[PDB]
């Protein structure tokens, strides 16, 4: 049974890798707007600290 | 449909494409764990481990094995209980309730002597 | 035996009837290892072959003169499939005319005659054994009746 | 200064009411639409059941 | 105000018409699909006979 | 925590999120305490409270 | 000569010429696989015999996806000759759109964060394959499957629910076939949409719209 | 009539006997127990299969509530409890009293 | 390089690593959209795109369905093409231009068609 075993641990290593690049584009899109909001942050620390 | 009824049917479907759907998902809560599920996956996954564990049953002829006495549930309350769990109206019991047990009366008591009510 | 006297009945590899209906008149005989069409006999699949079920008819759609495999594992739908396209050809029937009617062969291998029954059951239902023929092969009979039903 | 209020308070009630003029037309469609629904529904259900009798008085 | 009263109201009649026009064609509509659904019934009662 | 204790101090710790909780967990050291739940995306009320 | 029996035997089903009277035989031979095992001799050889294959999954099955055909690897070789030019029109983005789909479905809790183009798709995606459910002993006519197809790839079924979607199209099919039957006698006796009966047929797709009622109890309009 | 299933991946991690509780199974059952040991032990093999199952599935779980970890609890105090080194024998009552 | 000689086989390969990086911002386009990219990224996806449709050609068969005949470019103006593509020389052309033509002077034309 060594065959099925191998198919089946074919598809669970699958769907971790359609989930696994799934969350690597969703954490690009979570990048840009994380950064986003650093910019947004930085003008009231400059008044501030002036 | 047409021999066993719409109702019938339709929930025997519905827990069919549940569990499937678990079956799909349980690599990943294995590797991943269940915390990188959707929401409603999540929902899906406590009601499929609940539904798995009520497909269980005490049985005549298994008392020899667990010592506990069998069980049996009528049709419309198979059908009735299984639409309720399709439906998580008993997604707030814990899913060792569900195990090894008749209808819903014996759902309900065993909720009970786990701390928790129907 | 070949003729339009096999429309709505069940046979067996032989042709002999096995629904309990009596005789079949044949139109005349064919022998089973005839040569098929030349590559110069035949002309392009143009005419669709409607088996009413919407996937097939627009992913995969099956011309008149084809070959459609439908494979898959068991209990998926291969015979709702089938039996589904042979109740579609039903209308097409009714028409009347030769250009348009297909004439529908079930042959059933190795399956157990109840199940055979509900098919040809189902058929009926439909209307559909008007212009449909069943050789029969089931798991019963011997493994030269199997090989040479189809 | 009653005059003034009563103008505010006149002011609000003509727009409440031309909100709520639409507010009730659509609550009164929805209904409607929920009758003609509900209709057609049982209509077909008494259709099968006609059809379902009948199959049972045609196989007896 | 009494412009939006009298619009309010006017839309109320509207919408009463629209209502009495819709349930009408349900009528109609589900009176069809019984005759419809009765012919097939008969129908099936002559392929059973 | 180490050029804190070479520098003659104790540390007194606080923490964001909750891995950092776990790792300090498993070492037995205290928190004083715990702010979670908002690591991914972290509003200005949080760093207030914190700070 | 195992090949040899199953090649002789399905090549027999042909479209002769007009030469020989124009008959036709067409074959649909059934296989059944193990484990989904296309690979396996006798799969192989037939796969390798006919013109196109329907492969039927176990796993579509289950979730709901009836008939269970795998229209990723599913295929016909003569493809669209085998179809009429209304099916041809409406049915060319279908595989395209589905396939789509199938890519974009791990990111089916993160719509929001998809672009719009994404979302749309998925949308668009999900409603199709509801659309391509059908119950069994249940075939539907070329106008009806023109008619329901149209709706999926015209973006008439974009603001329906998807739960709803099958009821809405079996609804909106009987509504024309009591009212507005021109369209399929058109579609029928043209085997192609016309212009006219293409703009009759969104017309009453948009009252039949105000007439529907999602299962949610929401508004399908517009 | 049933059988003793051993692995070495159990007997590397300390479970001696390296018996695979899921799919070992004694087909005589309460039938070949004495009443004490039919009464104390009556649901372990279940028992013990559910939270091999359960510890599988919630290998990565952030946070568990508390009937889960309650079960997680007695599997792993069970499965302590079985564990037995060769060459020591316990008397059907001290084997009662145990799992007692 | 040994056969087919050393500008051939840089062309062949800046074109070959050219496709390969818009193949892996396909993903990125399609999911989080194209303006999500930075500005390289726009104009490598802008020179794929043009050199992908460069490599379609009109083809002598294809002239049974469209009245065009068929191109046949000598693999030294294909080479040279490609190199000019490679470098962003007709990034600035339209897109259609590229499509369905032979060398260097069919782009020319259809370029002053658009
Ligand atoms: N479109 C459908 N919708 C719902 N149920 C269906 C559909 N098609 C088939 N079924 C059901 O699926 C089950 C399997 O159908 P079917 O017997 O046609 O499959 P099969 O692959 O030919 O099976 P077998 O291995 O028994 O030959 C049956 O219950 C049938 O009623
Ligand atoms: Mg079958």
């Amino acid at each position: 049974a060594t065959l099925r075993e191998l198919r089946g641990r074919i598809r669970s290593a699958g769907s971790i890798k359609k989930i696994t690049k799934a969350q690597e584009l969703i954490a690009t899109s979570r990048i840009a707007k994380a950064q986003a909001r650093v910019e947004a942050a930085r003008p009231y620390a400059a008044e501030i600290t002036n | 449909p047409a021999i066993v009824g719409d109702e019938h049917y339709r929930v025997a479907q519905e827990v069919i494409r549940i569990l499937q759907r678990y079956k799909d998902l349980q690599d990943i809560i294995a590797i991943l764990g269940i915390d990188e599920l959707s929401e409603e996956d999540k929902q899906l996954v406590n009601r499929a481990r609940r539904i798995e564990r009520f497909l269980s049953q005490n049985m005549m002829a298994a008392e020899q094995f667990t010592g506990q006495p069998g069980s049996t549930v009528p049709l419309k309350e198979t059908i009735e209980a299984f639409d309720k769990l399709t439906k998580g109206e008993f997604d707030h019991l814990p899913e060792q309730a569900f195990f090894l047990i008749g209808g819903l009366d014996d759902l309900a008591k065993k909720a009970e002597s786990l701390g928790a009510k129907l | 035996p070949v003729g339009d006297a096999f429309l709505g009945r069940v046979v067996n590899p032989l042709g002999q009837p096995i629904d309990g209906q009596g005789d079949i008149a044949a139109e005349t005989r064919r022998a089973l290892e005839l040569q098929a069409p030349s590559v110069v006999q035949r002309q392009s699949v143009s005419e669709p072959l409607q088996t009413g079920i919407k996937a097939i008819d627009a992913m995969t759609p099956i011309g008149r003169g084809q070959r459609q495999l439908i494979i898959g594992d068991r209990k998926t739908g291969k015979t709702a499939v089938c039996v589904d396209t042979i109740l579609n050809q039903r209308e097409a029937w009714l028409t009347g005319d030769p250009k348009q009617q297909v004439r529908c062969v079930y042959v059933a291998i190795g399956q157990k005659g109840t199940t055979i029954a509900s098919v040809k059951r189902a058929l009926e239902e439909g209307g559909a054994m008007e212009y449909t023929t069943i050789v029969a092969a089931p798991a019963s009979d011997a493994a030269g009746f199997k090989w040479l039903a189809p | 200064e009653a005059m003034l209020a009563k103008t505010a308070a006149d002011n609000r009630k003509s727009a409440e009411q031309v909100a709520a003029a639409q507010a009730d037309y659509e609550k009164e469609m929805a209904e409607a639409r929920a009758q003609a629904s509900a209709l057609r529904d049982e209509a077909r259900a008494a259709g099968r059941s006609v059809v379902d009798e009948k199959r049972a008085q045609a196989s007896g | 105000l009494a412009d939006a009263d009298a619009m309010h109201a006017k839309a109320l009649a509207d919408a009463k018409a629209e209502s009495e026009k819709v349930t009408e064609e349900a009528k109609q509509d589900s009176e069809r699909i019984a005759a419809q659904l009765s012919e097939q019934a008969g129908s099936e009662a002559e392929r059973i006979k | 925590f180490s050029l804190l204790r070479d520098e003659g101090k104790d540390p007194v710790l606080y923490v964001v999120g909750r891995k950092a909780l776990g790792y300090f967990s498993f070492r037995q050291r205290t928190v004083v305490e715990s702010w979670t739940g908002f690591s991914e995306r972290p509003t200005y009320e949080n760093a207030r409270e914190i700070a | 000569d195992v090949f040899y029996l199953h090649s002789r035997l399905l090549e027999r089903c042909a479209k002769l010429s007009d030469e020989l009277g124009g008959g036709s035989m067409t074959g649909l031979p059934i296989i059944e696989t193990k484990a989904n095992d296309i690979s396996a001799f006798i799969p192989t050889n037939v796969i390798s015999i006919t013109d196109g294959q329907c492969f039927l999954e176990s796993d579509l099955f289950n979730q709901g996806v009836r008939p269970a055909i795998n229209v990723g690897v599913s295929v016909s070789r003569v493809g669209g000759a085998a179809q009429i030019k209304a099916m041809k029109e409406v049915a060319g983005s279908l595989r395209l759109d589905l396939s789509q789909y199938r890519e974009l479905e791990a990111f089916a809790a993160f719509a929001s964060d998809l672009d719009a183009a994404s979302k749309a798709q998925l949308d668009r995606g999900a409603r199709l394959v509801e659309l391509l459910k059908q119950p069994q002993y249940s075939p539907l006519a070329v106008e009806e499957q023109v008619v329901a197809i149209f709706l999926g790839t015209q973006g008439h079924l974009d603001s329906v629910p998807v739960e709803d979607v099958q009821r809405f199209e079996s609804e909106l099919l009987e509504h024309v076939k009591a009212s507005h039957s021109d369209i399929f006698d058109g579609i029928r006796e043209t085997k192609k949409l016309s212009e006219e009966a293409e703009e009759k047929l969104v017309s009453v797709i948009n009252e039949f719209k105000k007439g529907f009622q999602a299962s949610d109890g929401s508004s399908v309009v517009v």
